[PDB]
């Protein structure tokens, strides 16, 4: 009768989940940025989905992790109430395109898309605010996504690393690029993942962590990039990193 | 070092707003009718002096 | 004794290029403006901001602009452009104002301390006044709490005030919300429908792309010039920059916190910013006794 | 420091203005019947003043 289930782990984010804070080009120096980050070495939730806890809240904001080789992750939904009353987010990815959509494409508490061709899904929309296209976010590989609104813009950055021959995720530095920052001004309140199944056998996997009110200290390159970074609150340590904006520390007594 | 962070502390706060709505000058120039800027303007300059 | 600058020889203002020009025309002459309680919100961008068609209508009642110069609004370069668009009686107008308190600042629309954007209210009397009288344009009196900046309510929240809902019959203390405005054409100024659009101008650290009609100049190298790049005004000279964005950002900063490259909104190569010449003068001199040359 | 039609089309004070303003009714003795229509005002020009 549970048609819909989901299994839920916990693992270790290990130090990922940075971005860049604003489209600011900065070489060779540290910057000090106050932000909704990911705490580093924090719990994720792994979550495996095969064909009953749909609500996942959104709190400030949220980090997707997609690990499969398979591609077989597409899309996501946004909403406050999750019903026809009020309007939600809606994102489709296919071979051709990316299609955001904010519209109240009423679905159950099973979401899904038909597989071939899915034009059996929807016929029209009733409303739909705001809409755009682009080329497809999704091309082993990770793909890191962060997703947040902030003052009435939502934003989504990316990142998708061509992971070596190994297992987990590694102890490296993948800073997200920010894809898109769309003006909508919805309330947001929680997000469901729509996975891809074909007309049936089929699994997911992912990982969710929640973003929280951090400061956080960035390593820019001479190239522009990130390449470490250091969680000022996470140890002693690193609050004497963050005093001193110096990866490296001297012996001696900070306050 | 001394001198260096002397001089850097320096230009780190000609960027602070001192409660003014914004940090650069030209901008507000372009922004604001005289009257209701000049608060601001005396904001940033007491700020920088 | 003095300070030597090398004052700009010229000014160049790059804006990207964008044909289509914004439905301005439409946020105005929509023969529909809805009404207070449920007031529209259509965003402006990635268009040509015209101002002079907000011009070309009538004699606008009150056209007052809070965190921008009304005649800088060509100038100026705009990241979003948020069109709150109602209809209020004539003297509730004047309470969006600051200082100024009233029922349609608090339960229908407030504004923030820090609004940068402009109030353009005009009458329509001669156009949406009929003897029958409109009763579509309804505003709320009645709410829980008091409303933040840019909050809109709508939901029928359940106003249980006494004990005993009055259950759709009339009774004490039991009063409609909504109150339908009296559009009689005989009442003077202050009962008249005001049509009135709150043009808020969003603007922030992101590419703008609505900026207005102002031709761009044809960029030019190593001269002291008047940079106006996406709403970044400065001086300095501009060089073909060594250094490498990534596709996503567009300007740059060093250690100081200060505009050291800007990509060019029309062609996408980065161009360094360096201070054109600035120094200190000193005068050599003898003892005036002794001679004058210096 | 006020604005509004009549400030900027019709008379215009400065900002720093040390002055006083006296302003009383008059309507029972510059108003007639027929009604005084050389009191006029501009609202209409192409700058402001
Ligand atoms: C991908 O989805 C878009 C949705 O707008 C659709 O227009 C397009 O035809 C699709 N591509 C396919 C089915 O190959
Ligand atoms: C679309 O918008 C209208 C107006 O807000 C609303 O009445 C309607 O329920 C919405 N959805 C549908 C099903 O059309
Ligand atoms: C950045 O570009 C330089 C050449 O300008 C190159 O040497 C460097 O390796 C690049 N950055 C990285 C991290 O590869
Ligand atoms: C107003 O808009 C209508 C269409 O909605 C149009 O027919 C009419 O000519 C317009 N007139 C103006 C500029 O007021
Ligand atoms: C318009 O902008 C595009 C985008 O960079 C550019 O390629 C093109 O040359 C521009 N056209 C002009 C300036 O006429």
């Amino acid at each position: 009768v549970n048609l819909i289930t989901r299994t839920q782990s916990y693992t270790n984010s290990f130090t990922r989940g940075v971005y860049y804070p604003d489209k600011v080009f900065r070489s060779s120096v540290l910057h000090s940025t106050h932000d909704l980050f990911l705490p580093f070495f924090s719990n994720v939730t792994w979550f495996h989905a095969i064909h009953d806890n749909p609500a996942l809240p959104f709190n400030d904001g949220v980090y997707f992790a997609s690990t499969e080789k398979s591609n077989i992750i597409r899309g996501w939904i946004f909403g406050t109430t999750l019903d026809s009353k009020t309007q939600s987010l809606l994102i489709v990815n296919n071979a051709t395109n990316v299609v955001i959509k904010v519209c109240e494409f009423q679905f159950c508490n099973d979401p899904f898309l038909d597989v071939e061709s899915e034009l059996r899904v929807y016929s029209s929309a009733n409303n739909c605010t705001f809409e755009y296209v682009s080329q497809p976010f999704l091309m082993k590989n990770l793909r890191e996504f962060v997703f947040k609104n902030i003052d009435g813009y939502f934003k989504i950055y990316s990142k998708h690393t061509p992971i070596n021959l190994e297992r987990d995720l590694p102890q490296g530095f993948s800073a997200l690029e920010p894809l898109v920052d769309l003006p909508i001004g919805i309330n947001i309140t929680r997000f469901q993942t729509l996975l891809a199944l074909h007309r049936t056998a089929g699994a997911a996997a992912y990982y969710v962590g929640y973003l929280q009110p951090r400061t956080f200290l960035l390593k820019y390159n001479e190239n522009g990039t990130i390449t470490d970074a250091v969680d000022c609150a996470l140890d002693p340590l690193s609050e004497t990193k963050c005093t001193l904006k110096s990866f490296t520390v001297e012996k001696g007594i900070y306050q | 070092n001394h001198n260096a962070q002397a001089l850097n502390t320096l230009v780190k706060q000609l960027s602070s707003k001192f409660g003014a709505i914004s940090s650069v000058l030209n901008d507000i120039l372009s922004r604001l009718d005289p009257p209701e800027a000049e608060v601001q303007i005396d904001r940033l300059i007491t700020g920088r002096l | 004794t003095s300070n030597f600058r090398v004052q700009p020889t010229e000014s160049i203002v790059r804006f990207p290029n964008i044909t289509n020009l914004c439905p301005f025309h439409e946020v105005f002459n929509a023969t529909t403006f809805a009404s207070v309680y449920a007031w529209n919100r259509k965003r402006i961008s990635n268009c040509v901001a015209d101002y002079s068609v907000i011009y070309n209508f009538a004699p606008f009642f009150a056209f007052k602009c809070y965190g921008v110069s009304p005649t800088k609004l060509n100038d100026l370069c705009f990241t979003n452009v948020y069109a709150d668009s109602f209809v209020i009686r004539g003297n509730e107008v004047s309470q969006i104002a600051p200082g100024q308190t009233g029922n349609i600042a608090d339960y229908n629309y407030k504004l923030p301390d820090d609004f940068t954007g402009c109030v353009i209210a005009w009458n329509s009397n001669k156009l949406d006044s009929k003897p029958s009288g409109n009763y579509n344009y309804r505003y709320r009196l009645l709410r829980k709490s008091k409303l933040k900046p840019f909050e809109r309510d709508i939901s029928t929240e359940i106003y249980q005030a006494g004990n005993k809902p009055c259950n759709g019959v009339a009774g004490p203390n039991c009063y409609s919300p909504l109150q339908s405005y009296g559009f009689r054409p005989t009442y003077g100024v202050g009962h008249q429908p005001y049509r009135v659009v709150v043009l808020s101008f969003e603007l922030l650290h992101a590419p703008a792309t609505v900026c207005g009609p102002k031709k761009s100049t044809n960029l030019v190298k190593n001269k002291c010039v008047n940079f106006n790049f996406n709403g970044l005004t400065g001086t300095g000279v501009l060089t073909e920059s060594n250094k490498k964005f990534l596709p996503f950002q567009q300007f740059g900063r060093d250690i100081a916190d200060t505009t050291d490259a800007v990509r060019d909104p029309q062609t996408l190569e980065i161009l360094d910013i360096t201070p054109c010449s600035f120094g200190g003068v000193s005068v050599i001199t003898p003892g005036t006794n002794t001679s004058n040359q210096v």
